RNA sequence: UGCUUCGGCACAACUGUUAAAAUUGGAAAAAUACAGAGAAGAUUAGCAUGGCCCCUGCGCAAGGAUGACACGCAUAAAUCGAGAAAUGGUU
RNA sequence: CCGAACG
RNA sequence: GUAAGAGCCUAGCAUUAGUACU
């Protein structure tokens, strides 16, 4: 859970940011996945954003 | 699927097509359908 | 149109010649080209220039030069600690930081009661000695030929060696800023009045009390932090005994009133009686 | 990554020519060369810029300065060697071809300052590779047509659908248009 | 005064465009009901190439 | 309600004398006029007629000088101006030379009753009462001992060569430790000095000396009985693998792998490095001697296993395949003909090395588990390894694809695994929980 | 230096991005080793699209493997109600 | 007439 | 066989701000 979590979270957030700068605007679907993932991480500042 | 949207120191790169040219406008004179000349007539 | 500057970083002269170098630098935080200002605070001074954007300055109410807060002149940590406010959320990345900036363009520090903590931990007169030449790096190595003429201080560096590596971004944001770290460890010791090995000594000595403060006035002082067992005046020493009924109440009274509180104006010291 | 363009190369062929000229005079001045050898070598430098510099590779319009200096050389050499004077080095009448290259340089100073300021700006500001508009050139003509064509069909699709119809069958309509 | 020989001093930075101005109420007339008929006369068969 | 941000900025217009005059009445003199029109600021910090006249005198005197129109002028001085505390700085520069040259201990806590036995014998002298159990090795069945005393997880333990009566392990607590197996099961004495956790263990031939590499970049060789440090070699490189040559002649020399990809063959006799092998490309993980100290094959983070000769600074042979994986642990098979390489892909590959003929024996490969030191059975029927979940795996020799024995040993990573050379079915397991178990 | 009632006046007025440095940090490259190329069978020309990807270029050209990337691998549950039956409580 | 880059 | 990139070690561009005690 510690600092191995945090870097898996860095990896999956960079994955999400990459996907979102690519595909985010032109085809929906993606922000729901990104936001539900950030909700799974119980990060609600991030998911609200 | 989605076009690029085109929203808008300054860069000092000067294009060749952006050098001064046609630096004054032609206006319509008396005889080329100027606006004050055309109120005068019944079109 | 005018720098946002610590009024220490303008020196004693009511008149300032300052050089205005528009697009003269990159903000040391937002990495942005901005208008730099350069000037000599006074005759013993060097030429200081602004270090950050004007916006990045007035965000955290810090000087454009010293990056210290504008109201109290203490690093952004010490003020954020006394402000009790959250860690900086602002993005460290510059893509992030510029995105935050271009957002805030298109659409909390002025309304606080003066914090006694910051006021207690600040300099009375201005640190003009911060506006002065660096130390002659050729005088250090013993190889300075410029003699007394050197515009650089002919002294050696007398500095903490963990210090002298300070980071702009960290002094602006508030993360591992060794100077404010030193300062908070200072206040940690001064907030550390030794509660002695004797657990049962339930009395606090109140010394340096000027005579116009009466025993019921110091009672009005100390009643808040716990029950008083007995308060005892002696103006000969200008001092007082105060015993409580519970140790933790005298601990409260030491901890809150150890950093030299002033009862009705008198600069008074506390000790474990 | 080390392929330089016509601005760099025109600048350095022009600097090679000024080196040649300056060096001709420095040879005269060190004493290694006569005044007659200096004059003949300067007129040689100015008549042989297509042989001595390679500057026409980076601005091929300066073939007309080279043709003009060749015509000037034919005329001057003909009128020079009339009589016993004959057929070799020794003619140093260099002001005609010198002024040909001075006209070249006056007219190309603004072009080259532009080009070199652009090179310096890309070096110091970086390439502005960001949302500046690409022309529709002959190689993009057919692909841009289809861009525009599909965008037009997409316009129409979104306007043709009734109010509560899932607006995502447009991709299959675009596939039907490809098929048709 | 700036040196006339001073080349361009700062490199240009790339950011994604911000959110924009805030949204505006969509002041529409009542939804007009899609029949199931007009749901079927906009069923687009899949394209078999 | 204010104009600027920190005050009010207002345009002004004066005549230029006034800015400068006031700026220099204060600037130079210290005290000047307030620009607000309110008083003055701060605290304060010609020519004549006889002197004027005397200068006129010297002028007319230089005029009275005789001029000789015949004489040229010469230049006499001709460039006189051109040809032209210290104590604190002396002390500071002394401190600079000091911090410059300075820019350019370990002890023992004995834990037995008495360090020697009844016959003047040191406790490391092998007891006679123990003999070899069975010519065949057997699989572990139950718990026997649990060697605890490690404040954090250990790196690995090793059985004392020949007799296997005691074992020495290095820990992430910073210490090397020695524990008895056959009698008391006690920690005999602690030996510390590593500035952080120690990295591995490799004992001397007869058990008198002991070399320990540390995460402090120091390789310290100390005693077994007396517990004194013999020497400590460091160069500023992080060490991973220690081994002295298995020959009894050159046991004074050891091996040292460092994440600088170099293998320093080190003199414990002289103290300075005897040989330097720099033919590796990535971090130095594992090294094992083969052919009776003749050949040493080294494991690298560039995924290559490189066999070399002792004394040959040119690598003998390199083996690095697209399916090769990180090699943290090498194990020397009893026959001296095989090596067990631990592959980061959760496998133990068996490589053949017989008389310089090294090949992949990709048929005899063990897999199924998840830097575990591989342990070899004394007769060669068993292979043991650590795994992710605290599990010790035992594979049969004829069937490395038939998982023989699964042992739930520890709660966390179990890296150290060693078959007792004197016992038949007692094993040693050591994990990253500070727990070590004995199997029987 | 003029002018001088020889007392003195007049004139002239604030350089320095202050370093011969000190740190200080970030960088492309090199080797190594990794591994090493669009489309649908193979082999292959490309021109695009999108952008916090750039490089070469004077570039509103052209090129960089169609410059790269992306490009979906949809373990994108795109998911659920209808009814009979039958069984469970209560009378 | 007349030569360079790129693909 | 392209030639792309990830990284490792070692790897010379920009900066002038900041150093306290009742
Ligand atoms: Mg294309
Ligand atoms: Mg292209
Ligand atoms: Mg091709
Ligand atoms: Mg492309
Ligand atoms: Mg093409
Ligand atoms: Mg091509
Ligand atoms: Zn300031
Ligand atoms: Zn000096």
């Amino acid at each position: 859970d510690p600092e191995e979590l945090a870097e898996y979270r860095l990896s999956k957030r960079k994955q999400f940011e990459d996907l979102v700068r690519r595909v985010g605007r032109f085809n929906g679907g993606v922000w729901v996945k990104y936001a539900t993932w950030e909700e799974q991480q119980k990060d609600f500042r991030r998911a609200r954003s | 699927w989605a076009p690029a949207i085109g929203g808008e120191k300054p860069s000092v790169q000067q294009s060749a097509k952006n050098l001064p040219g046609h630096t004054k406008l032609k206006f319509r004179q008396t005889g080329q359908a100027a606006e004050e000349e055309l109120r005068a007539k019944d079109l | 149109d005018m720098p946002i500057v610590c009024e220490t970083c303008l020196g004693p002269n009511p008149f300032v010649r300052m050089q205005r170098i528009e697009f003269g630098g990159t903000c040391h935080i937002s990495g942005r080209p901005y208008t730099v200002f350069r000037w000599r605070p006074g005759n013993d001074a060097r030429y200081k220039k602004t270090v950050i954007c004007q916006e990045v300055a007035k965000a955290k109410n810090v000087c454009q030069v010293c990056l210290l807060d504008l109201e109290y002149g203490l690093p952004v940590q010490v003020r954020d600690a006394a402000m009790g406010v959250k860690p900086d959320e602002e993005p460290q990345s510059e893509v992030g930081k510029e995105y935050k900036l271009q957002m805030e363009a298109d659409a909390s520090y002025a309304a606080g009661r003066p914090n006694e903590m910051l006021q207690k931990l600040q300099r009375s007169q201005p640190y003009y000695k911060r506006n002065q030449a660096r130390v002659c790096s050729f005088f250090a190595k013993g190889q300075c030929t410029r003699g007394a003429e050197c515009p650089y201080r002919h002294e050696l560096p007398t500095a903490d060696p963990a210090l002298a590596n300070q980071s702009y971004k960290d002094r602006y944001y508030g993360t591992n800023d060794p100077v404010a770290a030193k300062m908070l460890k200072r206040v940690d010791e001064l907030n550390k009045l030794t509660p002695p090995e004797d657990t049962s000594i339930t009395t606090l000595y109140v010394g340096g009390v000027d005579a116009s403060i009466t025993e019921d006035d110091v009672r009005d002082a100390f009643y808040s932090f716990g029950e008083l067992a007995s308060v005892r005046k002696m103006d000969v020493k200008s001092c007082a005994f105060v015993t409580y009924t519970t140790r933790s109440a005298a601990e409260k009274a030491a901890e809150e009133l150890g950093g030299n509180p002033l009862i009705k104006g008198a600069r008074v010291k506390l000790m474990w009686g | 990554k080390s392929r330089f363009g016509n601005a760099f190369h025109l600048c350095r062929e022009i600097l090679r020519l000024t080196k040649l000229v300056v060096d001709a005079n420095v040879q005269f001045r060190l004493g290694n060369v006569d005044a007659y050898q200096l004059a003949d070598g300067l007129q040689y430098i100015f008549a042989h810029v297509g042989q001595l510099t390679g500057m026409y590779r980076y601005k091929y319009r300066l073939m007309r300065q080279i043709r003009m200096c060749k015509d000037l050389k034919h005329l001057i050499y003909y009128r020079f060697n009339t009589g016993p004077v004959g057929k070799g080095p020794g003619v140093g009448f260099w002001a005609p071809m010198w002024r040909v290259w001075l006209f070249f340089l006056r007219g190309i100073v603004p072009l080259l300052e532009r080009w070199l300021g652009n090179l310096l700006a890309r070096q110091f500001e970086g390439r502005q590779s960001k949302g500046i508009a690409k022309t529709v050139t002959k190689q993009r003509i057919e692909s841009h047509f289809d861009l525009e064509l599909r965008a037009a069909v997409m316009h129409d699709i979104l306007d043709m659908m009734p109010e509560g119809v899932k607006q995502n069958k447009a991709r299959t309509i675009l596939q039907h248009l490809s098929e048709a | 005064p700036v040196d006339p020989l001073e080349p361009p001093k700062f490199r240009h930075v790339k950011v994604p465009r911000g959110p924009g101005s805030p949204p505006v109420p969509v002041l529409h007339s009542p939804p007009r009901p899609l029949t199931v008929k007009d749901q079927q006369d906009w069923k687009i068969p899949p394209s078999i190439s | 309600l204010k104009n600027h941000f920190v005050g009010h900025v207002e345009d002004a217009h004066m005549h230029p004398i006034h800015f400068e005059q006031q700026y220099h009445n204060f600037h130079a003199l210290g005290f000047g006029e307030a620009p607000s029109g309110i008083g003055v600021v701060g605290k304060p910090v010609r020519k004549t007629t006889q002197e004027r006249k005397a200068e006129q005198v010297a002028r007319a005197e230089r005029l009275a000088a005789p001029f000789d129109p015949s004489a040229p002028f010469s230049l006499q001085e001709r460039q006189p101006w051109a040809s032209k505390t210290e104590e604190q700085k002396e002390f500071i520069a002394k401190a600079e030379a000091a911090k410059l040259e300075a820019a350019a201990g370990p002890t023992s806590f004995f834990h037995a009753k008495e360090e020697k036995d009844y016959q003047g014998r040191s406790w490391i002298l092998p007891p006679r009462d123990k003999k070899n159990e069975s010519d065949s090795c057997f699989l572990p069945k139950r718990w026997v001992h649990t060697w605890a005393g490690h404040t954090k997880g250990v790196n690995a333990v090793r059985f004392f060569p020949g007799t296997g009566h005691l074992l020495l392990s290095a820990g992430m607590d910073g210490k090397v430790k020695i524990w008895d197996v056959y009698g008391s099961g006690k920690c005999m004495r602690t030996y510390l000095g590593h500035s952080k956790g120690v990295r591995d263990v490799c004992f001397s031939n007869d058990g008198r000396r002991f070399l320990s590499t540390g995460y402090d970049k120091n390789i310290r060789l100390w005693d077994t009985e007396t517990g004194q440090c013999i020497k400590s070699f460091n160069t500023g490189k992080v060490y991973y693998c220690v081994k002295f040559h298995p020959s009894d002649d050159k046991q004074n020399v050891f091996m040292s792998g460092c994440q600088d990809k170099k293998i320093y063959q080190f003199d414990t006799d002289t103290g300075e490095s005897v040989q330097e092998y720099n033919y590796h490309l990535g971090p130095v993980n594992s090294v094992t001697f083969i052919d009776d100290g003749r050949q040493f094959v080294s494991t690298s983070d560039d995924k290559t296993i490189r066999v070399w000769e002792f004394g040959i600074p040119v690598q003998i042979k390199y083996i690095a395949d697209p399916s090769m994986h990180s090699m943290p642990v090498v194990a020397t098979h009893p026959s001296k003909n095989y090596l067990l390489m631990q592959s980061l892909d959760n496998q133990v590959l068996t490589y053949m090395v017989k008389d310089g003929r090294f090949k992949s024996m990709k048929n005899k490969t063990f897999k199924g588990h998840n830097a575990c030191q591989v342990g070899c059975s004394p007769d060669g029927k068993y292979v043991m390894s650590g795994d992710s979940e605290g599990r010790c795996f035992f594979w049969e020799w004829g069937a490395p694809q038939k998982i023989v024995r699964t042992i739930k040993a520890h709660d966390a990573v179990c890296i150290g695994a060693e078959w007792n050379p004197m016992e038949s079915s007692k094993v040693a397991t050591c994990g990253w929980d500070g727990l070590i178990k004995y199997w029987d």
